[PDB]
């Protein structure tokens, strides 16, 4: 509420990830900018350790939902922005069907004028020649509904949704997301009614970039459930 | 839409100094390597100096190494070419150059070195 005034314009983004999947360590650094007014992210990510041991799309969700566009009639349900600038802690467990899982813990806060996302990721139980470690995901991303719900007790939100990863053999592989966000500050935050986010993302490559990298364009808008005739 | 505009050209005497500049619009000047060329009268356009996208590296052609210094102001999205110890053979139209998708040139600026 007082936080949302921080997103009126264009905000510099900075992302930092340290990862360990099946003992394959790696780091990612990202930058770009968010414009919550249009629910738009533009970012570029570099694997700063060389070669990414997992497919870039497996890292999308992990890599700043405060940049979602909450339409006027919902502004009061924007938990993410309301916890700013002290920020919130975002934790996930992502289950890849018939394969391993990531467990992540991130902190999204302002540091100066910059919105910063620092994550630690840890994956286990992956198959060394499955879709992830074997690099069989197409380089593209799909459009999803992210279901949000209040967690009165932790004073935050609880989020659930399934990401659909296109595999190159034509199949698709689900990644089950269990997410949880809690404020860092003592401040008062909005606890939202059940709603959801509509995501769309386009992955591309910088033609002039030698480094293992991902260029990401993403639009997210909040929407909200219209009950049927059974009330 | 990308556009380059050089300015700073002038008549100067041998040994003199002059500082060209180029105003870029349509892209961040700190995300692309920028280069300076010069074309004498009835001669082939000649590469003069350049700096890498990241700014960490600068290169010059042998004939100007040590007299020219390329630089840029990221915030003002401007590129500079400092020139000292100007010789008569430095006379030419100076163009600034960048490649974003396709190649772009400024319309140039004239430098004349004579007494």
């Amino acid at each position: 509420s007082k936080g949302e005034e921080l997103f009126t314009g264009v905000v510099p983004i900075l992302v930092e990830l340290d990862g360990d999947v099946n003992g394959h360590k790696f780091s990612v650094s990202g930058e770009g900018e968010g414009d919550a007014t249009y629910g738009k992210l533009t970012l570029k990510f570099i694997c700063t350790t060389g070669k990414l041991p997992v497919p870039w799309p497996t890292l999308v969700t992990t890599l700043v939902q405060c940049f979602s566009r909450y339409p006027d009639h919902m502004k009061q349900h924007d938990f993410f922005k309301s916890a700013m600038p002290e920020g919130y802690v975002q934790e996930r467990t992502i289950f890849f069907k018939d394969d391993g899982n990531y467990k992540t813990r991130a902190e999204v806060k302002f540091e100066g004028d910059t919105l910063v996302n620092r994550i630690e990721l840890k994956g286990i139980d992956f198959k060394e020649d499955g879709n992830i470690l074997g690099h069989k995901l197409e380089y593209n991303y799909n459009s999803h509904n992210v279901y949000i719900m209040a967690d009165k007790q932790k004073n935050g939100i609880k989020v659930n949704f399934k990401i659909r990863h296109n595999i190159e053999d034509g199949s698709v592989q689900l990644a089950d997301h269990y997410q949880q966000n809690t404020p860092i500050g003592d401040g008062p935050v909005l606890l939202p009614d059940n709603h959801y986010l509509s995501t769309q993302s386009a992955l591309s490559k910088d033609p002039n970039e030698k480094r293992d990298h991902m260029v990401l364009l993403e639009f997210v808008t909040a929407a909200g459930i219209t009950l049927g005739m059974d009330e | 839409q990308v556009q380059l505009v050089e300015s700073g050209g002038a008549l100067v005497q041998p040994g003199g100094s002059l500082r060209l500049s180029c105003a870029a619009s349509g892209f961040p000047v700190n995300r692309y390597s920028m280069r300076w060329y010069r074309q004498a009268p009835g001669k082939e356009r000649e590469w003069v100096a350049g700096m890498s996208s990241a700014g960490d590296r600068s290169s010059y052609e042998d004939s100007v190494k040590g007299r020219f210094t390329i630089s840029r102001d990221d915030a003002r999205n401007t590129v500079y070419l400092q020139m000292n110890s100007l010789k008569p053979e430095d006379t030419a139209v100076y163009y600034c150059n960048v490649n974003v998708g396709f190649e772009y040139w400024g319309q140039g600026t004239q430098v004349t070195v004579s007494s």
